[PDB]
């Protein structure tokens, strides 16, 4: 089976600020994950998929990092548009598709 | 003649390949012209004698 | 820009049955995987099923396995899910996933997703 | 729709000389009053094709496509419509179709299922296949079309090309000359080794206009082709029909005059190749490794060497009960023909679940712990329950 | 190359290009196409030369086999699925896709053929399902001893090494030649000059030397000619269909007659084989 | 350099350009830190859309992966010319004869 | 004479080696020979004169 941990539950910051959430996988899964940008409100939304390709038709901001188990999202703009939540989300393991606890965040 | 080159032309050879294998080919290409044009003047000195 | 329109959602008694239907005009949804994924009112996203671009390749839950069922209509271009036995834990809220791939097991994400319809099972 | 018809004539084909046509343009550049010498597919000269015709005759034979095929047509009202090509000409393995009807042309290559006997019949009926299952190219287009009407095509298939050259001419076969032009190529990309005409009967039973069509076969060789100052071919001369014209195209000229020169030498081309080894003998001892009675624990799995004999991989190969065959660094069809220091055999026994564990990069238990596997191994590993 | 899923490589795709502008700059800056190597043309010349027709073919390989799509290569998807003609110019392009047919289960959608009982042509597709005959006896349509099934399915699967991860495979072909080229590279036309010296590129036909009308009737197919030298003197404008003639420009040789310098450095100049009215 | 470069927050100590304005020439250097034109209209000092800024972090972790590992690398350009050679090699001297 | 090739034997060279650089190997042995061809024939028309 296999156990993923989100570290970061709820963060602050400002509107420019640089921000970092790491996750954490059980075992080695070959870097095969997937990010979501979840926002109340509305639809939630694809913004990386796999290790560091980032999706087509989202801003550049973002930046992914990581193999193995442990993988960094940075936010380098912190717009005033990124109040949601943050998913990571595995597609490697036998347990298909486990995704992860939420991850808030805020500016203050 | 091709003497062994994949085209008779220097253009196309240049306009086709970069330099690195080009000046393989075009290597190919002049060291067999200059063959031919040894014998043709081997010849016409025999000839003049 | 995909558009992914759900239907079929209310109130029902636990123990009952109902459809959920999902349809697709962005896109060409002959060579697209679809899955049904489901986000609590108070806990994070959790897959439920998914179907392949063809009816050939169906996958279930683990907890899943055996309660609900899924169809695909590529003729006018939608699917299907049914609520089978539902219980007091059946009351989140469905999104119709877009798979980037063509199978149902595979490293491809989910790309598009639309509004889902709400649901809840009680008397 | 199929209709067989009992009408035929039996008849042994005709034979007729085919003097000195079937020249094409071999390449589509231009040159002016200069001779050049080309070696390819080409009819030759002074052949003995064969001769078909149709009136009550009805000559619709299944053909050999050998190397290429020119297929000549002495035609008026255009009764002759249409080819096949194929090599088991059903649906089992595709095949090509070609037909002219009075508005267009249809072009097809598909695993089609042909009648028996497939014709046409004002004309609205056509009766060539009954069903089409998988196709791969389609094409249409314009239509091609006392005796008054001569036409000329030559098919070549070469490296998974089709290639079509046609002329047409008004007017036995006529003694001239005449170049055939290149019409169309095609991606066909399949096996052609039979082919047959298609003809259209007249319905007022029904009786056949009289129309006639020669077959001729491609064979390898070497033409030297003089272009006047137009550019277009004027004459021709075959560099292996006698020798006479083996001189006119060693000496690169049309005209001889007195003396005595040098051609060539004697030579006869080679049929088969053959390869010769001694006997093979001393085999290695496989039979003790697989039909053992009892393996050892995957833990202490055995280990044998195997060097100084013949080793017949196939046999391992060609067993059914064995089927996974996974093997990293060197491909299963080789392993006859590289040759190694030695071998390692490593024999053991395992559960279902961990045989993937066996490989580069794996993890588990086995790998761990019972039997590790290098990243950059070179070999196979066999599994049967 | 976006297409959501491509074909078995023994019944491998084949898609005709014909009549377009063709830019490779959008193939060459994406990051995943890896393996980009080109026989017969250098990767960096592709914007400016003009095809007439290309070939592009799909397939899904295994990781290692790449190494077998090659001219004159020898190999099991050489001799049974896929073999590349010794003389054979154009590119293949090879990326990695574990992203998509990879399945946990596992994948079985692409099958490659194990035996057969001859060497396939180039560019030859055979998809015959025939049971493989090992032995004297026939097999008469039973797949029992010596009688074996020469379609093999690759399990692909994420958990295994780059050794066996689906590798895509497009390889594309060219007809370059000297007939009348359609698919044509991204470049800007420019005015007729006639009557002088210039550097002409007539669909990737580079040169120099003077352009004139010309009395020559070409065959209305054939586009370019050639001479006695096998050389392009006579040519087609691609943009209106005329012919054109192609002269050298003028040259020739220069000689010095002198005294010997001991006496003078005054010296006269020898235009060899020309009126120096064109000097 | 993992033993050396590993910080568990991702050391961002080490920075790379990303959107140059062309292709540079081969041994020159630039530490421009205008931002890039990323469009048709000009940027004017103004960053966002349509006008990215080059510079990029390095997000190196003790357990990234191994090629997501930091790699110190050090090139020797070697010219050699008729002048006395004044970095030679370690062999040692005799006495002529 | 191998010419600086490989091997000498044109079926060897044929046989054992791809024809990628078989090509390379055959256009040195053919050349060696009409170079030593080329030679014998200019003494021959040298002792004829
Ligand atoms: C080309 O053929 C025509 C007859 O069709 C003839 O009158 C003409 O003289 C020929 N061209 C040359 C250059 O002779």
């Amino acid at each position: 089976d296999i156990q993923m941990t989100q570290s970061p539950s709820s963060l602050s910051a400002s509107v420019g600020d640089r921000v970092t959430i790491t996750c954490r996988a059980s075992q080695s899964i070959s870097s095969y994950l997937n990010w979501f940008q979840h926002k109340p409100g509305k639809a939630p939304k694809l913004l990386i998929y796999g290790a560091s390709s980032l999706q087509s038709g989202v801003p550049s901001r973002f930046s992914g990092s990581g193999s193995g188990t442990d993988f960094t999202l940075t936010i380098s703009s912190l717009q005033p548009e990124d109040f949601a939540t943050y998913y990571c989300q595995q597609s490697y393991s036998t347990p298909p598709y486990t995704f992860g606890q939420g991850t808030k965040l805020e500016i203050k | 003649s091709k003497f062994g080159a994949i085209s008779s032309v220097l253009n196309d050879i240049f306009s086709r390949l970069d330099p690195p294998e080009a000046e393989v080919q075009i290597d190919r290409l002049i060291t067999g012209r200059l063959q031919s044009l040894q014998t043709y003047v081997t010849q016409q000195l025999i000839r003049a004698a | 820009e995909v558009q992914l329109v759900e239907s079929g959602g209310g109130l029902v008694q636990p123990g009952r049955s109902l459809r959920l239907s999902c349809a697709a005009s962005g896109f060409t949804f002959d060579d697209y995987a679809m899955h049904w994924v489901r986000q609590a009112p108070g806990k994070g996203l959790e897959w439920v099923s998914g179907i392949s671009w063809n009816s050939d390749s169906i996958d279930y839950a683990d907890s899943v396995k055996g309660r609900f069922t899924i169809s695909r209509d590529n003729a006018k271009n939608s699917l299907y899910l049914q609520m089978n036995s539902l219980r007091a834990e059946d009351t989140a809220l469905y999104y119709c996933a877009k798979d980037r791939g063509y199978e149902i097991l595979t490293p491809a994400s989910f790309d598009y997703w639309g509004q889902g319809t709400l649901v809840t099972v009680s008397s | 729709q199929c209709v067989n018809l009992t009408t035929r004539t039996q008849l042994p084909p005709a034979y007729t000389n085919s003097f000195t046509r079937g020249v094409y343009y071999p390449d589509k550049v231009f040159r002016s009053s200069v001779l050049h010498s080309t070696q390819d597919l080409f009819l030759p000269f002074f052949s003995n094709v064969t001769w078909f015709h149709v009136i009550k005759r009805f000559d619709n034979p299944v053909l050999p496509f050998n190397d290429g095929v020119y297929f000549a047509s002495i035609e008026k009202s255009n009764i002759i419509r249409g080819w096949i090509f194929g090599t088991t000409l059903d649906s089992k393995t595709q095949s090509l179709l070609i037909v002219n009807n009075a508005t267009n042309v249809v072009i097809k290559v598909c695993e089609f299922q042909f009648c028996n006997d497939p014709f046409l019949d004002m004309e609205s009926e056509f009766r060539v296949y009954s069903s089409a299952n998988n196709c791969t190219f389609e094409y249409v287009s314009q239509p091609f079309l006392n005796f008054k009407n001569l036409r000329e095509f030559v098919f070549k298939n070469i490296d998974g090309y089709f290639k079509i050259y046609s002329k047409h001419t008004p007017i036995d076969l006529p003694q001239g000359f005449s170049a055939l032009e290149p019409l169309v190529d095609l991606p066909i990309g399949i096996n052609i080794t039979r082919f047959q005409t298609l003809l259209a009967l007249h319905r007022s039973g029904w009786t056949a206009g009289a129309a006639a069509y020669y077959v001729g076969y491609l064979q390898p060789r070497t033409f030297l082709l003089k272009y006047n100052e137009n550019g277009t071919i004027t004459d021709a001369v075959d560099c292996a029909l006698d020798p006479l014209s083996e001189t006119k195209c060693t000496l690169k000229s049309f005209t001889v005059e007195k003396g005595i020169y040098q051609t060539s030498n004697f030579r006869v081309q080679p049929t088969e190749s053959i390869v010769r080894f001694p006997n093979i003998t001393n085999l290695c001892p496989f039979d003790e490794v697989f039909n053992a009675t009892r393996f050892a624990s995957v833990y202490a799995w055995n280990r044998k060497r195997i060097s100084n004999c013949v080793a017949d991989y196939s046999v391992l190969y060609n067993l059914a009960p064995f089927f996974t065959f996974k093997c990293y660094g060197v491909s299963p069809t080789k392993l006859n023909d590289l040759c190694f220091t030695n071998v390692y055999a490593d024999s053991f026994v395992i559960r279902g679940d961990e045989v993937r564990q066996i490989a580069p990069g794996q993890t588990g238990n086995i790998a761990d712990y019972n039997y590790k596997l290098p990243d950059d191994f070179t070999g196979c590993v066999i599994a049967w329950n | 190359f976006n297409a959501t899923r491509f074909a078995s490589v023994y019944a491998w795709n084949r898609k005709r290009i014909s009549n377009c502008v063709a830019d490779y700059s959008v193939l060459y800056n994406l990051a995943p196409f890896f393996t980009f190597k080109c026989y017969g043309v250098s990767p960096t010349k592709l914007n400016d030369l003009c095809f007439t027709n290309v070939y592009a073919d799909s397939f899904v390989i295994r990781g290692d086999e790449v190494r077998q799509i090659a001219p004159g290569q020898t190999g099991n998807i050489a001799d049974y699925n896929y073999k590349l003609p010794d003389d054979f110019t154009g590119c293949v392009i090879a990326w990695n896709s574990n992203k998509l047919d990879s399945k946990v289960s596992g994948n079985y959608n692409y099958l490659y053929r194990l035996f057969r009982k001859s060497n396939l042509k180039p560019f030859e597709r055979d998809i015959s399902t025939e049971i493989y005959q090992a032995g004297n006896k026939p097999c008469n349509g039973v797949a029992g001893f010596n009688c074996y099934f020469p379609l093999r399915s690759y399990s692909f699967r994420p958990t295994y090494g780059v050794g066996h991860q689906p590798y895509r495979v497009v390889v594309l072909s060219f007809e370059l030649l000297h007939a009348p080229a359609t698919v044509c590279g991204p470049k800007k036309s420019t005015n007729l000059v006639k009557n002088k010296c210039v550097n002409f590129n007539f669909n990737g036909l580079k040169g120099t030397g003077v352009l004139t009308e010309s009395n020559k009737k070409f065959l209305p197919f054939q586009q370019f000619g050639r001479d006695i030298a096998d050389t392009t003197d006579a040519v087609r404008d691609p943009q209106t269909l005329e012919i054109l003639d192609i002269t050298p420009c003028s040259f020739g040789g220069v000689s010095v007659i002198t005294p010997g310098t001991n006496t003078s450095n005054q010296v006269a100049v020898l235009y060899q084989g020309v009126n120096c009215t064109e000097v």
